[PDB]
């Protein structure tokens, strides 16, 4: 029965108990979790138990502002650089998979309904020193699959309806709030199946669940010296209603693309042993000596 | 406080303690 | 205008700040609330559902053979069976758990825990153990006499695959604390350790080894506090195609 | 009996006193300080005594914000440097016992629950000038044992569930909040035992009176010439309850892991001797010459 | 929005500022508050205190013989015995006492103090003793009959341990102040001086020196304002092991 | 003035004048 | 928030629901 | 909006609709 629940339960005292009738052993075969109280298995007191339980919400459990991108490259003149180069700007599809603290807290559930506050940090590093720029940088919120700028003065800069957020390096982080953008009810957090009518699309991959792109540029022209630019992406889920919760990631992640596994080499987190090892089941790993 | 014409833009809301655990710890009929 | 002055932390980025902020997408309504199975709206929930204990981390027994310990008939008395380290914030039996996992990502924790171990031999095998949790202080016992002065229960498997060992929140401080140091009084639990009350007792055609599964939840009275990184999962790289997330 | 004191107690006037039963002669052996009032020793005079107590209250006495750690280190390329050196970031354990005027004031007693306001100035200084750049700067709260980052570029620094605050030197200090976090209702500022069960423990150090660990970083890429990054910590406590006062600190402190004790070589706070010397106990320090 | 001005000290970091600031950890639940013996709300209640004076602030006077001042027999009348310096403000008798520490971190106080002697002679030795308080102005009185013109008590300790001097609250100022000048009329508070109001007067088989140990409170007129960092502690490098905090 | 939702956020509690000397100075029975 | 004092300085206004479509649609008399 | 202490500080007085053409059109008696 659904329940407010803002501090843990009290324990209420207990007596001797010599019964024969009903029952601390349950039914596992269910698939039920024991409901055996800690009154019914040992003789307690009454405790009134005052700890909050504010800090496990899923709320506060998600809304960390966590690194989701992070991208250096280099802010200088580009007429012969290599085409492979983020020549003054970038592009990112905008993931949560990226980065294994986020992606191991948010695949925890199935499904995930959040906004997303996006926080922008840029450092700029010299390639001798003469003092940093206060750059202008725009980053530029694109939809999945949608026309991104091609060179750093390109046209779609002008952000006719794009939304784009101007901002220099010596103010503070742009954060900007991305909606709850699925086409459906909540993201899909894993995805079983193909999200196209062919056979040949990919496994795993709903672009419903792709929040966007953002196209990060220096609005800036180039200085007569080069400089190193990181840009740095932050997100925050916000306002999170989170469904059917999952057994947690053992193993290394691979990839982005998909759910890979290959285990460390030895225990802990291997293929065939996800916690470390001891000599015995009988033998007790941090045993006090006396 | 929030002073933007969007809901969605609002601060998080960290106040929902309502719980059903027996959603996942009684999923039984009887 | 209005009189200001800024205070120290002004224009300062804190990842667990709490503010409004700019609509990228003004005027966007999101796609309706459609009720979906299994909310959670506390990481309590989930840590109250009883998961598997890796009892065998030990070398042979490899990947699903971690998860039981067989038991044998034995032909001595009062034997020892298996022991499990109780600090749910470190490296052992109690990690790969739901309320393992859920507990690593943060320091502090307090309440009762339940140990519910199912046996799995056939119908046929009869036999009684006791499951004793021992508050800390000393060694782990090693012996049935010493391991009973403690919270045990006496679990007969003859019609009952499972019982449940209540290991009760027993602590001098409000909260037991991580700090990467297990025998510390701030953090060890004590024990679990189970013995052979009467002995494993099969018929010729009943397989002679049989296996306890052990699984373990949080009570209610379950907290968790000041909330970290998680130690596990980690990197050192940037993974597989997450440079096409760039191109 | 318990009373609300906002200022210092009137004078009451009095009379000559004759009396042959009550009591100026209290008894020190019963632990009591003296009850003798002015009224009963001397002949007083009505005052009506309007001097406030408020900046001796504890919450004054104790939330001042004090320097609690000063780490400088070299902000270059750290490929060629010592193993020791602070290879463009430092982790610093949280004490309270590093800098004496904190120490004592907390040291004054036994138990403090407080929460600790954390205030983060960060200087920067050129090993020929050419400017001081504004960098931006991590500080991640890490708890007590946990994983802290091993280089500047950790892929800890991301920071999915552990606080962390980004500031630049431009901006005003970084300030942070932390929360009385004690497993226990307070602090021990000092603590008479060991905090493990075996007998190898450390003495006076209980791991649970540790706030945490302030991770240090500089987000920027190295500069190609190199500073001096000066970060100072100030911890101001506040919402403080105080238990159980204390003796001052008198001798100079020799360690932060302990109460350990030498002494000066002379008085005054030497080991046999606290208060400066005079010449004879009838020898008056500052007799007025006239 | 809001048309805005920064003020004079926008940014500044005053570190005795009061203000809000942002919470590193949100959604912590503290530890519940539990009941501990002995909560001091203000300095006051401990500077009331008595505690002991080091009035044998002598060379070979040797730790603890520094917080007794032996009296002995004399064969002269009206006898000096020891003066005690009262500005609690400075180093000298005062100062490592519960008044006299507090005080140092403060720069202005006012308000009485008392003064209790404890003679810890035996049961059989008599004597009468005339503790002065003079108020400043001159010199310290050296001669009885001008010390006694002053603030005094004359105690006999043939079955009384122990006598308070009040040292009353006799200033022009509202406040007395630390300035490093001892003879200041807004520093000095005047003199404490012992005299032979009788003779120490012991049998054969007591002792024929006993002592007196002294104290001093404040009283609760007394206060403290303007805080400043204690002389009475101090560094000129780190201290051991500060640096195992880095590592 | 706090606009953060955690208590311990706040500002310094200077407004506690209750005192109880007697508990150090007179901690006898009779 | 608007403490301007032109109406025209004042922020979008993302409001007006009203809807006639048949003026495009329906445009005919019978 | 004013927080400072004199009247003189205040924003530009833009609310003064009256009009007196008549004393410049029409300066005459009968
Ligand atoms: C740090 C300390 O006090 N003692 C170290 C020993 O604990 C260590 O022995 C190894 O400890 C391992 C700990 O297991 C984890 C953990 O930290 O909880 C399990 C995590 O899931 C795992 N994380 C990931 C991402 O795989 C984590 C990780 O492997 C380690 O941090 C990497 O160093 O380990 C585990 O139980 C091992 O089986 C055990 O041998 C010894 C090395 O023998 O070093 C001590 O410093
Ligand atoms: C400054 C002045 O007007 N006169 C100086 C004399 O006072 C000084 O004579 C010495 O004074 C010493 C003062 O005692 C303290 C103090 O300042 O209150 C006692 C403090 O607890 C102590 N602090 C620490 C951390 O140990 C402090 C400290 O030792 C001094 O500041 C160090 O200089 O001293 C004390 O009574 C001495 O016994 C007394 O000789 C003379 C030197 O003879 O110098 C004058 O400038």
């Amino acid at each position: 029965i659904e329940s407010i629940i803002k501090t843990a339960t009290d324990t209420v005292k207990s007596e001797i108990n010599a019964e024969l009738g009903v029952v601390s052993l349950n039914a596992v075969e269910t698939g039920a979790t024991s409901n055996t109280e800690p009154e019914e298995a040992i003789q307690t007191r009454t405790v009134i138990n005052q700890h909050g339980v504010s800090e496990t919400l899923v709320e506060n459990f998600l809304s960390r502002a966590a690194l989701v991108s992070k991208r250096s490259f280099e802010y200088k003149d580009h007429t012969s650089s290599a085409a492979q180069t983020d020549k003054n700007f970038f592009k990112w599809t905008i993931n949560t998979r990226s980065f294994v603290q986020l992606r191991r807290k948010l695949e925890l559930f199935t499904y995930l309904r959040f906004d997303a506050e996006i926080t922008i940090l840029t450092t700029v590093a010299v390639n001798t020193y003469m003092g940093l720029p206060n750059l202008t940088l725009q980053a530029m919120f694109v939809p999945t699959g949608a026309l991104t700028p091609e060179k750093q003065d390109s046209f779609h800069w002008q952000s006719g309806s794009n939304a784009s957020v101007f901002f220099k390096i010596s103010d503070p982080p742009a954060r900007m709030t991305i909606p709850f953008m699925c086409i459906n009810s909540a993201y899909s957090v894993f995805y079983d199946g193909f999200a196209g009518f062919e056979k040949s699309g990919l496994y795993g991959i709903n672009p419903a669940d792709t929040i966007g792109n953002l196209c990060v540029r220096i609005v800036n022209e180039h200085q007569p010296v080069g400089f190193t630019v990181t840009v740095r992406v932050y997100m925050k889920p916000k306002h999170i209603k989170a469904w059917a919760p999952r057994p947690p990631r053992t193993l290394p992640y691979m990839s982005i693309a998909n759910a890979n596994y290959k285990g460390k080499k030895r225990a802990p987190n291997a293929l065939n042993a996800i916690i470390g090892n001891r000599d015995s089941v009988k033998t007790m790993p941090h045993n006090i000596v006396t | 406080i929030n002073f933007y014409k969007d809901s969605y833009a609002a601060s998080a809301s960290k106040q929902d303690f309502s719980q059903d655990p027996s959603k996942f710890t009684e999923p039984v009929v009887e | 205008g209005v009189p200001t002055y800024l205070l120290p932390g002004s224009g300062q980025f804190l990842t667990t700040d709490d503010h409004s902020s700019a609509p990228v997408l003004p005027c966007f309504n999101p796609t309706p609330e459609m009720h979906i199975p299994g909310q959670v709206r506390n990481m309590l929930e989930v840590v109250q559902v009883e998961s598997m204990m890796e009892i065998n981390n030990t070398e042979s027994a490899v990947g699903m053979e971690r998860l039981k310990v067989d038991i044998s008939a034995l032909t001595d008395v009062d034997q020892l069976l298996f022991n499990i380290p109780l600090d749910i914030q470190l490296d052992g039996p109690l990690r790969n758990t739901l309320v393992g996992n859920i507990s690593r990502y943060y320091t502090h924790w307090s309440g009762s825990l339940e140990m519910t171990f199912m046996f799995c031999g056939s119908f046929m095998a009869t036999g009684k153990l006791i499951l004793c949790y021992t508050p800390p202080g000393g060694s782990c016992p090693t012996t049935r006499e010493t391991a009973m002065l403690g919270t045990h229960i006496v679990w007969d498997f003859g019609l009952q695959s499972s019982v449940t060992l209540i290991i009760p929140w027993i602590s001098g401080s409000h909260y037991r604390m991580f700090n990467n140091d297990a025998k510390s009084t701030n953090a060890n639990v004590g024990y679990v350790t189970c013995f052979m009350q009467t002995n494993l007792i099969v018929p010729s055609e009943s397989s002679d080894t049989c296996s306890l599964i052990g699984f373990i939840a949080a009570k209610d009275d379950f907290s968790l506090r000041l909330m970290r990184d998680s130690p596990d999962i980690g990197q050192i790289d940037h993974l597989h195609a997450a440079e096409a997330a760039y191109q």
